[PDB]
């Protein structure tokens, strides 16, 4: 029921959405917002919104997130136009570059002003692409903390750890990808396609409102043990690794499972999130249903206010 | 460009009862794969196996000769959720 929005900011968050429109997220509606023109026609990226006509006309923002925020202050009237209606927001954008940079931020700061839930989903680049780029992603992640709901932050430097061997450079910005991907889908389903125990989207706000730095990890497992190994892989995830799960203030976890789920199952994840998380901590366990799944169970755990 | 994990899947060897499926191995590490097959609109419920991560092979044993079978793999990995590849194949 609720309205889900999901915007790709700059030429990563575009190449992050034409990835989530061609392998279908149901229920979302699909925006990309840049700053050069030509790129925000090359495919099929849902519907457009370009930014900063005035000052860079349609050329794109020259890799500077200065350029890429004034471009964005230009037409607040834009971006308040297509967010309207929404009550959930995720805004995925490659930090380091110029658009995504700088004019995340201020699409985050206009959608708080609507009262809806913003949520960031952001990566962080590759070591191999020089200090300059993360430096300025830094920057550009703390200037976003000042206006989201949560910020989940993906580093590209922990995909390389799971990347195949002799991999070339364009699968592993691909892999990239999907990671956002499975990110925002792994958070929308709990609303898209709830199963049994449909998350109230009440909760959801309690969860990850107003909460700051956010992580999410997850696992997948078949089987007799899939409840428990899941979980396990989920609070043992790379993306995970720097987190300590006892200082988060929120859990959000998602177990999406076929129509076979056990009680024992539902009670062994959430034991195993509660047997690590703080007392002052919101925690919030729903299923998703996906119906081509047999014996098997993924988890989906998104640490919030680890700030 | 095909999108699918795996990206390629292709029977190997074939047997009268059983049938060797490849697939090419992944950019990115994978939990483990499901297999699927059946009588391709039969009304006899789907058998499925699954076979570790690490693997780029599976052999489909138990067929019967004469027999188009339809063989869906799927990939579970915690980074991506890819669609599955499928093929056809007559034993
Ligand atoms: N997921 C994904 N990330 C990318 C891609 N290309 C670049 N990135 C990352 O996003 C960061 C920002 O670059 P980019 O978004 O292209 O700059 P911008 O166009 O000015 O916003 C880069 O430093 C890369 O680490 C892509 O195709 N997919």
């Amino acid at each position: 029921m609720a309205v889900i929005k999901v915007i790709g900011v700059g030429g990563g968050g575009g190449n992050a959405v034409e990835h989530m429109v061609r392998e279908r997220i149901e229920g979302v509606e699909f925006f990309a917002v840049n700053t050069d023109a030509q790129a925000l026609r090359k495919t099929a990226v849902g519907q457009t919104i370009q930014i900063g006509s005035g000052i860079t006309k349609g050329l794109g923002a020259g890799a500077n997130p200065e350029v890429g925020r004034n471009a964005a202050d230009e037409d607040r009237e834009a971006l308040r136009a297509a967010l309207d209606g929404a009550d959930m927001v995720f805004i995925a954008a490659g930090m380091g570059g110029g658009t995504g940079t700088g004019a995340a931020p201020v699409v985050a700061e206009v959608a708080k002003d609507l009262g809806i839930l913003t949520v960031a989903v952001v990566t962080k680049p590759f070591n191999f692409e020089g200090k300059k780029r993360m430096a300025f992603a830094e920057q550009g992640i703390t200037e976003l903390s000042k206006h989201v709901d949560s910020l989940i932050t993906i580093p590209n430097d922990k995909l390389l750890k799971v990347l195949g061997r002799g991999i070339s450079l364009l699968d592993a910005f691909g892999a990239a990808n999907d990671v956002l991907k499975g990110a925002v889908q792994g958070i929308a389903e709990l609303i898209t396609r709830p199963g049994l125990m449909n998350v109230d989207f009440a909760d959801v706000r309690t969860v990850m409102s107003e909460m700051g730095y956010a992580m999410m990890g997850s696992g997948v497992a078949s089987g007799e043990d899939r409840a428990e190994e899941a979980a396990e892989m989920a609070i043992s995830s790379p993306l995970l690794e720097d987190i300590d799960l006892s200082g988060a203030r929120g859990v959000l976890v998602n177990i999406t499972a076929g129509f076979d789920l056990r009680l024992d199952e539902f009670e062994t994840v959430g034991n195993t999130i509660r047997a690590f998380a703080s007392d002052n901590a919101t925690v919030v366990i729903g299923t998703s249903l996906d119906p081509d799944m047999n014996d098997e169970l993924r988890v989906t755990v998104v640490a919030t206010g680890i700030g | 460009s095909v999108s699918s994990v795996p990206t390629k899947l292709e029977v190997v060897a074939a047997t009268p009862t059983s049938l060797l499926i490849s697939w090419d191995a992944p950019a990115v590490t994978v939990s483990y794969y499901r297999i699927t097959y059946g009588e391709t609109g039969g009304n006899s419920p789907v058998q499925e196996f699954t076979v570790p991560g690490s693997k780029s092979t599976a052999t489909i044993s138990g067929l019967s000769p004469g027999v188009d079978y339809t063989i869906t793999v799927y990939a579970r990995s915690a980074y991506h959720r890819r669609s599955p590849i499928s093929i056809n194949y007559r034993t």
